[PDB]
């Protein structure tokens, strides 16, 4: 009965909005709205986030500030049946801690090689350059890179020296290191628990906005900076016709809110049962949002930059994922006067803007381990010790010269499209088995008036549906895993498959176990199973 | 039978005009359209412009449009490529084809001219020797080289004793680096032929109108 | 415009085995205005297959393609070491004419120690102010390889000029050529210089030193 709280409330929104902003922010939104013509791509975007992305959101927040427990126990209390789901939420965020961190390294080893007035990713005389190597973006593929993408590829990575996952080579300790100072970092702030944790998100979520800020106006204040803002939110809405346009939207909305991972439901789970949930759960949503809007003036306007001053396509320097941030950015930055100044800050950025989210993942773990293990909560400075000396241990891997197909390989099977379906049984157990009336008499009794019926119709049938139709057709547009001009093998895609069924199989698993289990008659058994705690 | 013969081009400067020709022979010349398709440093190939059997009907790509004029001439069996205010994403080496049939392709190609477009001016190359460390290695093979160093622009033509012995030879390719190329070259040969007989590199850069011919001296 | 990639970009196969690269446009072609080009190295391309289907003139029955619309795709049923060459798929069926990305391919041999060979500055070039220490690495595979340059037990990274030849038409192997450059004063203030080979055929980088004492 007696569970800590946030010291402030400020606390909890900056975990919650540190959690939901991430490099994913940066990285797609930015580059989608470009693919799929501009502010057009918003439509598709904002109604996808309206009726799918925020109701969830809204629905984890207000499950766990209600049930008070960790994401396992949570699912426990509420479908004992569907228990299954607090399983598969939670592995999940299990798997992603070990591919996710690696980005945050990677930050940091280009910030630690961002002390210099010379960045060496400038130009192609160093021993890691080939005669292929070009000053800034020909192609590609094929045949010919740049100076930063030669260094980042044939240096930091090494991955030239890989001829594919199964050769991971020699280990590199210059990211080993960096990736021990990163699960340092999230060490000494989960150590204490979300007393520290309340109090350090006050910068890796702040922080962020700062360096965004200087950038921004540093981007806006570069020849044809207004040219690369055409291309992202020039609005052609002819896009909206496409199939795909709509399942990018919908999981780019999804992962950037971060529902499903039982991060939502682990931090508001500490929040006090009287505080209001919709409030803090509309804000949160706004913010990151509109954090990737501002972040797509930031990328763009530089990105412009590129295509007018440095005489590139935008074509070729428009990119998602690592590349953009690790090799066409610095590129651009190489160029421009302070350019030590602005990398610095960047990849700093980069780092607070991973380490906060990384937290939410570590702590959803945590709680909902430490809730169904008591065992665990005396002792949490010794279990996080042992967990993320799993996480480094294996995340060696990722250190290997062959680690980014490890990463890329996690970053594509180890949580996508599962999060969907463990999102889409999220909603139904508690719309339908659970049921919607019970959950707005909950609502109603904490923050003292039951949800408009506009969130039960989606909560009931428009998110259900919304997911089951769009997770089902990226099935239909499935390509077997390949990077670059690298195509995996077989088993390697099955290895993948393997992590994101691991989880999503848990519902059945949890639901077939238990279901056996329990002494009685099928039809009670099932009753048994749909009941809630005192209920 | 059929053959295509790009001559002109050269080293302009950004700004500049020049134009390029191509012969054919072989093949009755009015009958064929003709095309110019040009391969950057890069290798992509790109397609310029494409001029008709008379000459009636022009086509470019919307990179050169305007800038480039594509002629031609059925008597004297000429392809002609007018260019203006060149750029330094022009350069490339500009292939001339037929180029008549569409649903067939392009059938022939010429040996091809290059184009260069840069600030940079011409330079002549500095070749230097390769003698491996006193003493030291004794094997059944030895390895010499010639350094040319510092020149531009390309091509450069190394050959080692006269193109005497091509075999055990690696020239490599040179490589821009601040508007400068740098070329070496690699020989291997048996110790009972070296230094018993003269070894020598002879490199040339016509463009600066340079010729060296110069012995590797184990001193 | 309309788009022409291929794929894969660069592809390695021993003689005998099976190739098939692809071809895909983003907007529609017609079949019979799609073709397909070989150029071997250092010169001139040549009409390999047209509409899609028909051989050129000299083109050996070992070489098929078939496919339609936006995809399109160039297969030989037995490779030999004649047929290496970058191959680019093109369409006619409408202005501006475009060439495809192009499929470079290469034959795939015996892993091959790379021959390591390290030279001190000339004399003539140290005479004009300039020092470059020139290392050959020659005949190994495959191509991928690495060089540090140490003119001490430090490394330096900086002004390195290394250039890969093309593959050899006999052993199929390669070779690199690795120039640090450096001031007659920079390169006169120390002795003894390092090269490598750090390769797939060792764990152990192949190492050649020199030094000024001699
Ligand atoms: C920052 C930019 C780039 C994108 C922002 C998108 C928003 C303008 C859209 C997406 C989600 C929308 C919201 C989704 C849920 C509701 C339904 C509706 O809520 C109610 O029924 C009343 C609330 C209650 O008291 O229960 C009022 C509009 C609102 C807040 C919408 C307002 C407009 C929103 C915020
Ligand atoms: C877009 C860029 C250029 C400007 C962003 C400015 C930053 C500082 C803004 C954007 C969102 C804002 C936060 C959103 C709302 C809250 C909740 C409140 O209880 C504490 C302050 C806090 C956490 C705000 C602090 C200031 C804030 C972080
Ligand atoms: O390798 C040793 C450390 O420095 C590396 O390279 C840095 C360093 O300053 C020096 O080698 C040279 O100046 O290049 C860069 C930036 O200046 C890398 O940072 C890491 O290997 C090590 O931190
Ligand atoms: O490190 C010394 C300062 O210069 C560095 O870069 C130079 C420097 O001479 C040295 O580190 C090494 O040789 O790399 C380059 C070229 O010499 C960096 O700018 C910073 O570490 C210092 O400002
Ligand atoms: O790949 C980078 C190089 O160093 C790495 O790490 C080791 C390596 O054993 C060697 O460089 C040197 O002896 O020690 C460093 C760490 O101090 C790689 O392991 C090497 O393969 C590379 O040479
Ligand atoms: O099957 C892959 C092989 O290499 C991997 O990586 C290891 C391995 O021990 C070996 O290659 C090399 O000596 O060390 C690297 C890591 O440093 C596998 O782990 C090995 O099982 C295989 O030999
Ligand atoms: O296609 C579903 C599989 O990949 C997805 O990841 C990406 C990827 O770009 C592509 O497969 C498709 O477009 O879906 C998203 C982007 O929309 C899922 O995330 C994976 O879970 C699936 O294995
Ligand atoms: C780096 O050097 C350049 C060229 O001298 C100069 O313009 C720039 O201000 C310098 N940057 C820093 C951070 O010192
Ligand atoms: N991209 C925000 C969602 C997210 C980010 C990081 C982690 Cl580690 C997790 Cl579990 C979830
Ligand atoms: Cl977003
Ligand atoms: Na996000
Ligand atoms: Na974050």
């Amino acid at each position: 009965d007696e569970r800590e709280t946030w010291s402030g409330k400020v606390d909890f929104l900056l975990s919650v909005i540190g959690f939901a902003v991430d490099l994913a922010n940066v990285w797609r939104f930015p580059y989608l709205c470009y693919k799929n013509g501009g502010g057009a791509f918003l439509v598709p975007y904002g109604i996808m986030l309206a009726v799918g992305g925020i109701p969830l959101f809204y629905m984890e927040l207000a499950l766990g500030q209600h049930n008070r427990k960790g994401a396992i126990t949570c699912w426990g209390r509420l479908v004992p049946l569907f228990k299954g789901i607090g399983y598969a939420v939670v592995l999940i965020a299990f798997y992603v801690g070990f591919y996710y961190n690696v980005i945050i390294a990677w930050s940091l080893r280009f910030f630690f090689a961002s002390f210099t007035n010379s960045l060496p990713w400038t130009s192609c005389n160093n021993i890691w350059n080939t005669p292929n190597c070009r000053p800034f973006e020909v192609g590609h593929v094929e045949g010919f890179q740049s100076a930063a993408s030669e260094y980042f590829n044939r240096y930091i990575l090494e991955l030239n020296r890989s001829e594919g996952i199964h050769d991971l080579g020699a280990i590199k300790w210059d990211m080993a290191l960096c990736l021990l100072i990163v699960y340092l970092i999230c060490y000494f702030s989960l150590w204490k628990g979300i007393s520290t944790s309340g109090k350090v998100v006050w910068f890796t979520a702040l922080f962020p906005y700062a360096v965004l800020l200087i950038l921004l106006i540093r981007g806006l204040t570069l020849p044809g900076s207004f040219l690369g803002i055409q291309y992202y939110l020039t609005p052609n809405f002819s896009a909206i016709y496409k199939a795909e346009v709509w399942v990018d939207a919908a999981t780019q909305v999804f992962f950037s809110l971060g529902p499903g991972f039982g991060v939502l439901l682990a931090y508001a789970s500490y929040n006090k049962y009287h505080n209001n949930v919709y409030k803090d759960a509309l804000l949160t949503s706004f913010i990151n949002s509109a954090t990737s809007f501002i972040a797509g003036f930031v990328i763009f306007s530089v990105l412009g930059y590129m295509a007018h001053t440095l005489g590139v396509r935008i074509e070729d320097v428009a990119t998602e994922g690592p590349g953009l941030v690790f090799v066409v950015y610095p590129a651009a930055i190489a160029t421009m006067p302070a350019s030590t100044f602005w990398a610095l800050i960047f990849f700093m950025m980069l780092a607070t803007l991973g380490l906060d989210s990384s937290f939410g993942g570590m702590e959803a773990i945590i709680t909902a381990l430490s809730d169904e293990f008591p065992k665990i909560k005396r002792n949490r400075e010794l279990f996080v010790a042992g967990l993320f000396s799993l996480y480094f241990v294996v995340g060696l891997a990722s250190c290997t010269q062959g680690g980014f197909y490890f990463f890329h390989l996690l970053d594509r099977y180890a949580a996508g499209y599962s999060i969907l379906v463990a999102v889409f049984f999220e909603a139904i157990a508690v719309s339908w088995i659970y049921g919607t009336n019970r959950f707005s008499e909950d609502i109603r009794d904490m923050i003292g008036f039951p949800p408009g019926r506009y969130w039960q119709v989606c909560w009931r049938f428009v998110a259900p549906i919304f997911l089951l139709f769009i997770t089902v057709y990226g099935l239909i547009g499935y390509e077997p895993l390949t990077y670059a001009d690298y195509v995996y093998p077989s088993w390697a895609n099955a290895l993948g498959w393997c992590i994101a069924g691991s989880s999503v199989v848990m519902i059945p698993a949890v639901a077939i176990f238990k279901l056996l289990s329990t002494p009685g008659s099928l039809r009670q058994r099932f009753t048994i199973l749909t009941t809630p705690w005192r209920d | 039978e059929v053959q295509l013969v790009e001559s002109g081009g050269g080293l302009v400067k950004p700004g500049g005009s020049l134009k390029l020709s191509c012969a054919a022979s072989g093949f009755t010349f009015s009958s064929y359209a003709m095309s110019w398709v040009r391969q950057s440093p890069e290798k992509r190939l790109e397609w310029v412009a494409e001029i008709s059997s008379g000459g009636r009907y022009i086509y470019y790509s919307d990179t050169v449009t305007g800038r480039f004029t594509i002629s031609r001439d059925n008597a004297r069996n000429i392809l002609h490529l007018e260019m203006s205010s060149l750029r330094s994403e022009d350069t490339a080496m500009y292939y001339c084809a037929r180029g008549e049939v569409r649903q067939r392709g392009f059938d022939y190609w010429g040996q091809g001219t290059t184009l260069t477009v840069s600030s940079a001016k011409t330079t002549a190359p500095s070749v230097y020797p390769l003698a491996p460390v006193c003493g030291d290695t004794t094997g059944s093979s030895v390895t010499l080289g010639c350094l040319v160093k510092g020149y531009f622009p390309e091509p450069v033509t190394l050959t080692w004793n006269s193109g005497s012995l091509s075999s055990g030879v690696h020239t490599f390719p040179a490589v821009l680096q601040s508007d400068l190329y740098t070329l070496s070259s690699s020989v291997t040969v048996t110790s009972s032929t070296w230094p018993s007989q003269s070894i020598t590199c002879n490199v040339a850069h016509p463009a600066s109108s340079t010729k060296v011919d110069k012995k590797i001296e184990p001193r | 415009e309309n788009v022409l990639t291929q794929s894969p970009a660069i592809m390695s196969t021993s003689p005998g085995e099976k190739v098939t690269m692809t071809c895909r446009a983003s907007s529609s072609v017609g079949s019979s205005y799609l073709h397909w080009y070989q150029q071997k190295s250092g010169a001139s391309p040549k009409l390999w297959i047209y509409s899609t289907s028909n051989l050129a003139s000299g083109v050996p029955a070992r070489f098929s393609g078939s496919g339609s619309g936006t995809s399109y795709s160039l297969t030989i049923s037995s490779v030999e070491a004649e047929d290496a060459a970058t191959y680019y798929c093109q369409q006619f069926s409408g202005y501006p004419l475009t060439f495809g990305s192009g499929t470079k391919l290469e034959m795939k041999r015996a892993d091959a120690a790379p021959t390591v060979s390290i030279f001190p500055p000339s004399s003539e070039q140290l005479t004009s102010g300039g020092a470059s220490v020139v290392c050959f690495l020659n005949n190994f595979y495959p191509k991928d390889i690495n060089v540090k340059w140490k003119i001490d037990g430090s490394e330096r990274q900086n002004g390195v000029l290394n250039s890969w030849t093309d593959q050899d038409s006999k052993d199929s192997t390669y070779s690199m050529s690795s120039t640090l450059t450096l001031t007659k004063d920079e390169y006169e203030r120390h002795n003894s210089y390092t090269c490598e080979a750090t390769h797939k055929t060792s764990t152990s980088p192949i190492v050649k030193s020199f030094n000024r004492n001699e």
